[PDB]
RNA sequence: AAAAUUUUAGGAAUAGUUAAUAAUAAUUUAUAAUUUUGAUUAGAUUGUUUUGUUAAUGCUAUUAGAUGGGUGUGGAAAAAUAAAAAAAA
C-alpha cells in the first residue's frame, strides 16, 4: 500500500523562504549588517589581487525578458556614481544601517554614499554603495582596484551589488571572493627593486638583560557582587571570546 | 560538547559545572546561551521613599480637577528624576545627556574593571522608543584590547548601572560614522607604555592576604577567638 | 459542490454477492450507497432543471436576435457569472460521476456514464457574449478564462461565442486554439501559464500547425497575432524570478517542454534563423526570441533540478497561493518571546499540497523525448548530455524496481 | 519535565540518565540487610522488565566472624570479616569504556578493594582541606619539570596501547626463513 | 538512506564501469613578472569519456576548472589553431592524451555558472551533497571525524553473577 | 526465473526481471482492467485539475485542512501502529467507537 | 547542591525569592580554592 | 517490524472493511477481506517453566504492576495518591 512505502521520519518541510522571521528585510539594519563584511573582503581582495570581472566599463546589459533571472547574485564596480535605470532610488541615512559600515568606512575606502534601488515589479535590489577617496590599503601594480582612477590614485568609485528582496541571508552570502592574498608592503623594504636593502641590520642575537620585566600593580580584588565562577556557568573568559575551560580576565 | 569544564571528567555532577557548554542545550531554547548576567532584580527595585512624600499625576488623566500646584509639579518631576537613578544611571539616561548622543564614547559596567576584568563597549548606534530610558544599543566591545569587528546589540543596556566617561576627540557627528576602536595588538602596534595587559590567559591573581586569613578562620587553621 | 468536496474517506465501493436482491446494509449506507445514490440524484436534479437553469436560446434572425436581447434583458433571472459556476460545478460532478456498476443496479447502465452540456455551454456562451466585458485582465477572469476554454475543448463547443462574432466575422472562422492563443489573457503564474498551454495544445486535435505557426518557409514573421498571444503567454510576471518553476511537478514540466517543442517545430525555420545573433529589428520579435529563451532554459534547468535532485527540498513542489498554517499561528498569538514559536513540529511539516517530487516513468521517457525535440534536426541526441542522464536514470529505476515499463514508455523510447 | 515532578525523588537530566553504579538495598528489616553493586540508569527503570545493565556484586553490611583463623595465620587474621563480591573485568568495561557514573557508598567500597583511590567524601578531621598559592606552584613546576618525550611516552602507555614490541620482539617476527 | 541498495556486494558491477581519457586542457594565462605581464600556460586535468563530444568535453572542463580564473568567461576549445566543432566526438578528431588541446577565450562574453548536475553524478545516482572534490582527485579510506564509535551496552541473556547457560 | 537469489535476497520475480524473462500467468478481465484502469485515472486527475483550477483548489485546501486540523497528525507509536484496532483492542467500545471489530484481516 | 550563605546579594522582592545567586568576591575566591581541591 | 502458544455446558456470521495505486491528504480499479481448522459481539481473566501436591510431561496458583481530546511542550507523555529514592560547591 501507500502507507507502507517509507516510515514517517525526516519529513518534507517548508523552505525558509516562505518564514517571515527566517528571511532578511532590506529596510531592516541587518540586510546591510550581513552584505558589509562581504564587501569589504572583496575590496581587500581586490587591492592585492586582479580579479576577473569585478571592474566592467560599463552596466551590465542584458534584455529585461532576462534581467531579473541573471541579474540577482551580480556584484561589479564602476566610476563615478551613476545609477542604473528603472530603479527608485532611496538613500539609506538610518545610522542603526550605517554603523555596519564604520570598519569598511575607516580601514578600507571612506565610505561616502549608501543607497538602495527598488526595480518597477519590486522583484530585484541592488545595493550602491560610493566610496569617496584612495584605498588606504597598498594597492598592487597587478591588482584590479589599481584600474579604477578613483581606487588606486571625483575621486568616487561605486559598487553595485544586485539581490532579491525577500529572501534568506545565505542568497547574500557571497564566499566566492573569500581568497587570501599576501600583502607585500612589509617585505617590499628588502625587495631588489627597493633601495633600502642596506639600511636594516639583522638583529640575530637577543640583547643581554640586566632588568627583569615591571611587576605589576598590587592586585586589588573587586568589591561588588560577583555572579559566580564564570568557568562553571560555561561563560568564556570575559563573555567575549576564549574557552571557558581556560579561564583568564574574569574579577581574578 | 565544544566547550567542555575540565574536558570529560564525570567524577561528580558538580564536576561538569553548573552548565554543559556555553551553545543552548536544546535547539528550542536559544535563551539559554550562556552569556554574563546582572542582578536585574536589585538594579530594578528603585527606592520607593523619593516618591513618598510627593504627589502624583496619572499620565492619561489630563482634567483640570486633578492638576496640582506647580510647585508641587516641579517636586513631584525632580522626585522621579530620583527615582528613575535611585539604583544607577542607565546607558540611555547617560546618553541622552551627552553631544552627538554619546556616539564615539566608551561605556563600562561597575565590574568590568574592578580585578583582572578590564571591558567597555564604544558606542556606534542608539535607537530610543517613546519611552527614553530604553531602547536599543549597538556599539564595538573591546576586551583586553581586542576589539571586535562588527557593532553588537549591548546586553542588558536598560539595566541601569552604567558609567561612561565623555571624551570630545571621541565624538562622532551623525554625518560619519563611528569609527571602530583600534586593536591595541592587532590595529595598532603594542605599546607597554600606553596600555598593559592585565591579564594574559594563563594569569591568576595572587591569593589577597584578607581572603586566605578568612579562609583560613572558617577552615579552622587560625584560632579565631571571640 | 457538496457531491464535489464530499469526504470520500471510508466508501469501499465493490460488488457484494450478498447485496443482489436489496441495496447495500443498513450500517454501510453512508460508506457503500450514499455516493451513489447522490449521484443519481443529481442526474435527475439536472434533468428536470437543465431548461430552467440554462434556458435555450434562439438567434433566429436579426430581428429575432434583437428580441431575444430585449427579452433577456427584460428578464435576467441569472447573471453569466453564477451560470457559469453553476456549469463548471456540474461539470465537475459530471467528470468525478460514479462509473462502478452493480448487479443490484436496478437503473440504467447507461446512467453512471458523465453528462453531455453542449446546450449548456452553447447557453452560456450566448449570455458571455450578450455581456459587454465577460473576460477581465485580473487572475480570477484568467482561472474563468481557463475554464470556459475547458468546457468548449471537452464539450466540442467551437470556441469565440463566448467573445463578440465581430471578431470571428472578420476572421471568416478561427479554432480553439487560435481564439485561446488570440484572446488569453498575460498570466501572472507559471501555473496559469502551463494550464494556457495545455490548452493550446488540447484545442487543435491534429491542426497543431494553423494556431501556433505564424512563419513562412523563409522565417518572416506572417501572422502578428500569433506572435503577440505567444508573447504575453509566456511574460516576464510568469516566468521572471528564475524560480518560476518551483511550484511545477513532472506533469507541468512535460507540457512546458511539449509547447516549447511543438513552437519549436511549427517555427524551425524563424528559430534557427534569428537564433544567430542576427537583429530582427522588432522590438516584438526580439521580446518574443527572449521569453522563448527564458523559458526554455528555465524549463531545462528545472528538469535537471528534477532529475539529479530527487526528493530533496531543492526539488519540492507546493500549491500556488499555498496556505502555510504556521505563519498564521504564529501571527496570532503571543509574541512575548520571538524564538519561542508554537506548534513548532507540526507546523514545519504542515503546508498545503506541498510534497516531494521525483521523475517516474512516463514522466522521465516523456522528457527525454521532448528534451531531443528541443535540440536541432542534426544535434546529436547521442551527444546530448541530458537525454543520455534521462535514459540511464530510467535503466537504474527499472533495475532497482523502483518503476516499471509500459508500451506506451517502449513506444516512446524504441 | 513534568507537570507534577516526584519531589520526593528528583534527578538531574532526563530518563533514562546515564549509567550509573550503585548499591541497590532491599525492602527487609536491618538484621538481614544486604546490598546489590549493580549499574543501572540515573532514572531507575522499576517500571520495565528490565532494571539493571549490569549486576556487579553483593556486599553484606554485618561482619562475620574469622571462619579461617585455624588456617595459616597472619596479621590481625581473628578480626570480623565483611564479606563482598565485585566483578572486575564487568566493572573495567563500564568504568572506562561506556563511562559510566559511581556513587559514594560503591566508591568507598571500591577503595577498600583497592580498584579506586579512596572517595571525595573519605575526609578526616585531622587535617584541613589544602590551600593553593599560584606563585608556589609555579616555582615547584618549574623546579621539577619533565621532559616533553618522556612526559609523551608515560601517557602513551597509560592510556594507548601497552603492548609494544622491542626490536627483539619484532626481529623474532620478521622471517627469516626462505620466504614462502 | 534509501540507495537502491538493500543487500552487500563488495564485487563492483558492470554498469559503474566507464571508459575515460586523460585529458588536458591549456589556457593562456598572464602573470605579473617584476617587469609586467608575460603569458604562461595553465593547464587543467579532466577524465572525459571516449564517446564524448567537444561540447561535452568543455562542460566537464568548466565543472572541474574549480578556479575563478580559468572558466570565468565564454570560450572555445582548439587544436592546432583550427576550431573544434562542438558537435562532433573525440574519436572523429583523433584526439588522444597526447592531443593538445587549446582553449580560446572571449572577455566581452562571461560565462554564467548553469551548471546544476552534481560532480559527482553516475548512473548509481549515490551523488554526496556540499562536496566540492571531484570523484577522481579524492580516493581513500579517511578516517570519520562527526561520528563516534559506539559499543553494545544492552547484555543478551548474560547480566551477572554466573553465566550458567547464559541464555541464548 | 522460478528461483529466489539467496545471497541478495532477490525473488524470483526480481530474477526473472534481470534476467529479462517473463512469468505472468493468462490475465482474466478483471485483472487486465485493475492493470490498465491507473493511467486512465492519472490522465482524468491530471486533466481536471489543468481545466477545473478553483474547484481543484478548494478540494485541495479543504483536503488539507481535515489533514492538519486531524486529532491524530502526530506520528508516535500509536499512530505507527500498523493495525491499530487490533493491537490498541482494549479501547475499542469503552474508549473508541470507531471500529466495531478487533479484527480486519489473517493477523 | 548550591550552597547559598546569608550574606549573598540579598533579592528585596516580595514576589519571589528572598537571596540572589550572586557572591561576594571572597566566596568566589573561596569557590575556586575548593574547586582546585577537588580537581587533584 | 515478524513466527508459535490464547478462556466460556446448551457454537454463527463479522465489517469506516482486503489488495493494487503516478493517489503524502486514494472522487479510481478488483470475481476484495474475516470465519465451523471455531471468527465478530458478550462473559471471565494482567500473557510465557516462579505456588501447592504427587511415583508422575498430571492436577492447582501468580499485582512481570505495561497506551489516542488535560497543556503539541519535550530527545522520548507516562505528566496532577503514595511506594524507601541524592537531584548540577
Ligand atoms: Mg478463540
Amino acid at each position: 500500500s501507500r502507507r507502507f512505502r517509507y516510515n514517517t521520519k525526516f519529513p518534507a518541510l517548508v523552505s525558509y523562504n516562505k518564514l517571515p522571521w527566517e528571511v532578511v528585510n532590506h529596510e531592516t539594519p541587518q540586510f546591510h549588517m550581513h552584505v558589509a563584511p562581504h564587501y569589504e573582503q572583496l575590496l581587500t581582495l581586490a587591492a592585492s589581487s586582479p580579479v576577473p570581472h569585478i571592474i566592467g566599463s560599463k552596466h551590465i546589459d542584458v534584455p529585461r525578458e532576462h534581467r531579473l533571472r541573471l541579474l540577482p547574485g551580480m556584484l561589479y564596480l564602476l566610476d563615478g556614481d551613476t545609477l542604473p535605470g528603472e530603479f527608485t532610488i532611496n538613500r539609506v541615512l538610518d545610522p542603526t544601517a550605517l554603523q555596519y559600515y564604520g570598519r569598511l568606512s575607516s580601514q578600507i575606502v571612506t565610505v561616502e554614499a549608501v543607497r538602495m534601488l527598488v526595480p518597477d515589479d519590486l522583484r530585484l535590489l541592488c545595493n550602491c554603495i560610493t566610496f569617496k577617496g584612495p584605498l588606504h590599503l597598498p594597492v598592487a601594480p597587478y591588482a584590479s582596484l589599481a584600474s579604477l582612477r578613483g581606487a588606486s590614485q571625483s575621486n568616487c568609485f561605486t559598487l553595485y551589488h544586485f539581490v532579491r528582496p525577500n529572501r534568506p541571508p545565505k542568497e547574500l552570502q557571497l564566499e566566492k571572493y573569500y581568497i587570501h592574498a599576501p600583502c607585500v608592503a612589509p617585505l617590499s623594504e628588502f625587495a631588489s627593486n627597493s633601495d633600502e636593502r642596506g639600511n636594516w641590520r639583522p638583529r640575530l642575537q637577543a640583547p643581554k638583560r640586566t632588568r627583569r620585566a615591571t611587576p605589576l600593580p598590587a592586585y586589588r580584588p573587586p568589591q561588588s557582587y560577583l555572579m559566580g565562577l564564570a568557568e562553571r556557568l560555561a561563560v568564556v573568559p570575559g563573555g567575549c571570546f576564549g574557552r571557558r575551560s581556560l579561564m583568564w580576565g574574569h574579577w581574578f | 560538547r565544544a566547550d567542555p569544564l575540565n574536558g570529560g571528567s564525570s567524577m561528580t555532577l558538580g564536576s561538569k559545572g553548573s552548565k554543559l557548554s556555553p551553545e543552548p542545550h536544546r535547539r528550542r531554547m536559544p535563551w539559554t546561551a550562556a552569556k554574563e548576567y546582572v542582578p536585574g532584580v536589585v538594579l530594578n527595585a528603585r527606592d520607593k521613599m523619593v516618591l513618598d512624600g510627593v504627589q502624583l499625576l496619572d499620565i492619561e488623566s489630563i482634567d483640570r480637577a486633578s492638576q496640582l500646584d506647580p510647585l508641587e509639579v516641579l517636586r513631584a518631576v525632580v522626585a522621579t528624576r530620583e527615582y528613575n537613578i535611585s539604583t544607577g544611571k542607565n546607558i540611555f539616561q547617560l546618553a541622552s545627556q551627552a553631544t552627538y548622543n554619546g556616539r564615539g564614547q566608551r561605556f563600562y559596567r561597575k565590574e568590568w574593571q574592578e580585578g583582572t576584568y578590564d571591558k567597555y563597549v564604544t558606542l556606534s548606534a542608539i535607537d530610543f522608543d517613546r519611552d527614553g530610558n530604553k531602547g536599543t544599543a549597538y556599539g564595538y566591545i573591546t576586551f583586553h584590547g581586542e576589539t571586535t569587528t562588527r557593532p553588537v546589540q549591548v546586553d542588558f543596556a536598560d539595566v541601569p548601572g552604567w558609567y561612561m566617561d565623555f571624551v570630545e576627540e571621541r565624538a562622532v557627528p551623525f554625518t560619519g560614522i563611528v569609527p571602530p576602536p583600534p586593536s591595541i595588538g592587532t590595529d595598532v602596534p603594542v605599546d607597554p607604555h600606553s596600555y598593559r595587559l592585565k591579564a594574559y590567559p594563563y594569569y591568576d591573581a595572587p591569593n589577597p592576604p584578607e581572603f586566605v586569613e578568612r579562609l583560613l578562620k572558617d577552615r579552622g587553621v587560625l584560632p579565631d577567638t571571640p | 459542490r457538496e457531491y464535489v468536496l464530499m469526504d470520500t474517506s471510508g466508501m469501499k465501493s465493490t460488488i457484494l454477492s450478498t447485496e443482489l436482491n436489496a441495496g447495500p446494509d443498513y450500517e454501510h449506507y453512508d460508506r457503500r450507497l450514499r455516493r451513489k445514490r447522490h449521484w443519481l440524484a443529481i442526474r435527475h436534479r439536472f434533468e428536470d432543471v437543465r431548461y430552467v437553469i440554462w434556458p435555450d436560446v434562439v438567434e433566429e434572425t436579426a430581428r429575432g436576435d434583437s428580441a431575444q436581447a430585449d427579452v433577456s434583458l427584460t428578464n435576467p433571472s441569472l447573471t453569466a457569472g453564477e451560470m457559469l459556476e453553476a456549469l463548471l460545478w456540474l461539470d465537475a460532478a459530471s467528470t468525478f460521476c460514479v462509473r462502478k456498476v452493480h448487479p443490484s443496479d436496478l437503473g440504467d447502465k447507461s446512467e453512471f456514464l458523465p453528462l453531455d452540456l453542449q446546450r449548456e455551454v452553447e447557453v452560456v456562451a450566448c449570455h458571455a457574449r450578450r455581456d459587454l466585458d465577460f473576460f477581465d485582465p485580473s487572475a480570477t477572469s484568467l482561472e474563468q478564462f481557463t475554464a470556459c476554454a475547458a468546457l468548449c475543448v471537452n464539450h466540442r463547443v467551437p470556441f469565440s461565442l463566448f467573445f463578440p462574432a465581430q471578431d470571428v466575422c472578420g476572421d471568416a472562422s478561427v479554432s480553439t486554439g487560435q481564439c485561446i492563443v488570440a484572446n488569453a489573457p498575460s498570466p501572472h503564474t507559471a501555473l496559469g501559464a502551463v494550464r494556457i498551454m495545455a490548452l493550446i495544445s488540447e484545442g487543435s486535435g491534429s491542426d497543431i500547425g494553423k494556431t501556433i505557426m505564424f512563419s513562412d518557409a523563409f522565417g518572416a514573421v506572417t501572422r502578428f497575432g500569433i506572435l503577440r498571444g505567444l508573447s504575453r503567454v509566456m511574460s516576464v510576471e510568469a516566468f521572471g524570478c528564475k524560480d518560476a518553476l518551483e511550484n511545477v511537478n513532472e506533469s507541468e514540466l512535460c507540457i512546458i517542454l511539449h509547447f516549447c517543442a511543438e513552437v519549436r517545430e511549427q517555427n524551425a525555420a524563424f528559430f534557427r534563423r534569428y537564433e544567430a545573433s542576427e537583429e530582427d529589428s522588432d522590438p516584438q520579435q526580439v521580446s518574443f526570441l527572449a521569453k522563448y529563451q527564458q523559458l526554455s532554459q528555465i524549463a531545462l534547468a528545472r528538469c535537471k533540478r528534477l532529475l539529479y535532485h530527487p526528493d530533496s527540498p531543492r526539488a519540492q513542489v507546493m500549491s500556488e497561493d499555498g496556505y502555510i498554517p504556521l505563519v498564521e499561528l504564529q501571527r496570532h498569538a503571543e509574541g512575548t518571546n520571538k524564538a519561542a514559536l508554537i506548534h513548532y513540529n507540526l507546523g514545519i511539516r504542515s503546508a498545503q499540497g506541498m510534497r516531494r517530487v521525483a521523475l517516474g516513468a512516463q514522466s522521465s521517457a516523456r522528457l527525454a523525448e521532448l528534451v531531443s525535440r528541443l535540440e536541432e534536426a542534426s544535434a546529436r541526441v547521442s551527444g546530448n548530455t541530458l537525454v543520455n542522464d534521462l535514459v540511464h536514470h530510467l535503466s537504474h529505476k527499472a533495475a532497482a524496481g523502483k518503476m516499471s515499463l509500459t508500451l506506451r514508455e517502449v513506444n516512446t523510447l524504441l | 519535565a513534568r507537570a507534577v515532578i516526584k519531589r520526593r525523588s528528583p534527578q538531574l537530566w532526563g530518563a533514562p540518565g546515564a549509567p550509573i553504579i550503585r548499591m541497590r538495598g532491599h525492602h527487609v528489616v536491618w538484621k538481614f540487610q544486604s546490598y546489590d553493586l549493580v549499574v543501572e540508569h540515573t532514572h531507575k527503570r522499576r517500571n520495565s522488565d528490565i532494571r539493571l545493565l549490569h549486576y556487579l556484586g553483593k556486599h553484606c553490611p554485618h561482619p562475620q566472624k574469622s571462619l579461617w583463623s585455624p588456617d595459616t595465620p597472619v596479621a590481625q587474621d581473628r578480626h570480623l570479616f565483611m564479606l563482598t563480591t565485585v566483578d572486575i573485568d564487568a566493572f573495567k568495561y563500564w568504568f572506562g569504556v561506556k563511562r559510566c557514573r559511581l556513587s559514594m557508598k560503591p566508591w568507598a567500597l571500591l577503595a577498600k578493594a583497592g580498584l579506586l583511590p579512596p572517595s571525595l567524601t573519605q575526609n578526616s578531621k585531622i587535617m584541613p582541606k589544602p590551600l593553593f598559592d599560584k606563585e608556589s606552584l609555579m616555582r615547584y613546576y618549574l623546579a621539577n619539570r619533565k621532559d616533553e618525550d618522556v612526559m609523551a611516552r608515560e601517557k602513551y602507555l597509560n592510556y594507548e596501547n601497552s603492548m609494544v614490541k622491542t626490536e627483539e620482539e619484532r626481529a623474532a617476527e620478521r622471517p627469516v626463513a626462505p620466504y614462502l | 538512506h534509501d540507495t537502491d541498495r538493500h543487500y552487500w556486494r563488495a564485487v563492483t558491477d558492470d554498469p559503474r564501469v566507464q571508459h575515460l581519457i586523460p585529458l588536458r586542457i591549456r589556457f593562456k594565462i598572464f602573470t605579473w613578472v617584476t617587469s609586467g605581464w608575460e603569458q604562461r600556460m595553465q593547464v587543467v586535468q579532466i577524465m572525459a569519456p571516449k564517446d564524448s563530444t567537444i561540447a561535452q568535453v568543455k562542460d566537464l572542463v568548466i565543472v572541474e576548472n574549480q578556479s575563478p580564473y580559468l572558466c570565468v568567461s565564454s570560450f572555445h576549445l582548439a587544436i592546432d589553431g583550427k576550431e573544434l566543432d562542438p558537435q562532433k566526438t573525440l574519436g572523429e578528431y583523433g584526439i588522444t592524451e597526447q592531443s593538445q588541446i587549446d582553449a580560446i577565450e572571449q572577455n566581452d562574453h562571461l560565462l554564467h555558472r548553469d551548471d546544476e548536475r552534481p560532480r559527482d553524478w553516475t548512473v548509481d545516482e549515490i551523488t554526496a551533497e556540499d562536496v566540492k572534490r571531484s570523484p577522481y582527485k579524492e580516493m581513500e579510506m579517511q578516517p570519520l571525524q562527526n561520528l563516534a564509535p559506539r559499543y553494545e551496552a544492552r547484555p543478551k541473556g548474560y547480566f551477572g553473577r554466573t553465566y550458567y547457560s547464559g541464555m541464548k | 526465473g522460478l528461483n529466489g537469489c539467496v545471497e541478495t535476497g532477490r525473488s524470483r520475480s526480481e530474477v526473472a526481471r534481470d534476467l529479462g524473462l517473463s512469468y505472468t500467468r493468462p490475465l482474466h478481465e478483471n485483472e487486465k482492467k485493475q492493470l490498465s484502469h491507473q493511467a486512465v485515472y492519472y490522465e482524468r486527475l491530471a486533466k481536471f485539475k489543468m481545466e477545473q483550477p478553483e474547484a481543484a483548489r478548494a478540494m485541495e485546501r479543504e483536503r488539507f485542512v481535515r489533514k492538519f486540523s486531524g486529532m491524530f497528525v502526530k506520528m508516535d507509536i500509536r499512530s505507527g501502529a500498523p493495525d491499530f484496532p487490533s493491537t490498541y483492542r482494549r479501547l475499542l467500545g469503552t474508549k473508541v467507537v470507531r471500529w466495531a471489530s478487533k479484527r480486519h484481516g489473517p493477523n | 547542591r548550591q550552597i547559598r550563605p546569608y550574606y549573598n546579594l540579598p533579592s528585596k522582592s516580595e514576589h519571589g525569592r528572598k537571596m540572589t545567586g550572586f557572591l561576594t568576591p571572597y566566596r568566589h575566591w573561596m569557590w575556586k580554592q575548593n574547586e582546585l581541591w577537588r580537581n587533584v
